[PDB]
């Protein structure tokens, strides 16, 4: 069995440009990494969701979003669009020097 | 074609960074294994040494501060100092021949003030002249191979199409 991380992104589309919304939407879905036996379920949640994360930055030029959870504000998640069936997830410590390898996740179905 | 190559004697890539923030542990471990001529340093153990209290479950998210880089160095019999900017080709050449390890401190290239900087540590391996131009040779813990930097440039073109600025170094490993 795999480990499953739920990422409920909480944000208000009325406040975003069409390009910002298009970029966030690139990441919505279910994704897996076989080497780590780990899967991620990325959804647009709401304020009563569990596993909430808030958006720190949307980089439309590079197709990348940064976000963090209220559970641990000291870790920043960075998602990068790779292609139609793959994204890259990276984590970085907010304090100190330390940033993971981008981890490739492939689209579940 | 390589006209001249100067690398740390016993440097070998032995482990690779995945889903953790231990790039400084990786870099220090590789530099120390190189200068001490051993295989007994490793990222996990170094980070554990730096964070004795932290649970195994939470260790992967621990990052490294400059003071820890210097103090860990000291515990291993090394006098570490910070130098701002990129080291010159001639400085790297001397240090490498003198079997002294250099850790790179790099920061992601930020798009605007609201875009958070990410910190990353790498290891210098030496220097070379390739097609008539001076280069520095480096190892990014994300990778299983070495990389080449124009000696006149602080802009690092890391794998996965990520650009970082080499803002300074910890010299003395
Ligand atoms: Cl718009
Ligand atoms: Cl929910
Ligand atoms: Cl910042």
């Amino acid at each position: 069995m795999y480990q499953l991380q739920f990422i409920n992104l909480v944000y208000d589309t009325t406040k975003l440009t069409h390009l910002e919304q298009t970029n966030i939407n690139l990441f919505i879905g279910n994704w897996s990494n076989h080497q780590l036996q780990k899967s991620i379920c990325i959804r647009h949640g709401d304020d009563t969701s569990h596993n909430q994360y808030h958006i720190l930055f949307i980089d439309t030029a590079h197709q990348r979003i940064k976000f963090s959870s209220f559970d641990n504000e000291e870790i920043i998640y960075i998602l990068d669009y790779d292609d139609t069936q793959h994204i890259l997830m990276q984590t970085s410590s907010k304090q100190g020097i330390g940033t993971s390898r981008p981890i490739v996740y492939e689209r579940l179905v | 074609q390589v006209q001249y190559e100067n690398t740390l004697k016993n440097f070998k890539i032995r482990e690779q960074q995945f889903d953790n923030s231990w790039c400084a542990g990786f870099s220090m471990a590789a530099l120390l294994n190189a200068t001490k001529n051993t295989d007994t340093y490793n990222a996990h153990d170094i980070m554990r040494t730096l964070y004795p209290e932290v649970s195994e479950q939470d260790l992967p998210n621990c990052a490294t501060f400059p003071n820890q880089m210097i103090e860990y160095g000291k515990s291993q019999g090394r006098d570490i100092h910070y130098q701002e900017g990129v080291p010159s080709y001639n400085q790297v050449d001397q240090l490498t021949k003198d079997n002294v390890g250099i850790m790179i401190l790099a920061q992601s290239v930020s798009q605007n003030p609201n875009d958070p900087h990410l910190g990353h540590a790498l290891a210098v391996v030496g220097n070379a002249k390739i097609n008539d131009q001076e280069k520095l040779i480096y190892w990014n813990p994300w990778d299983t191979e070495l990389s080449i930097q124009d000696a006149d440039s602080s802009l690092l073109h890391l794998s996965f199409n990520r650009d970082y600025n080499w803002y300074g170094s910890m010299i003395g490993y």
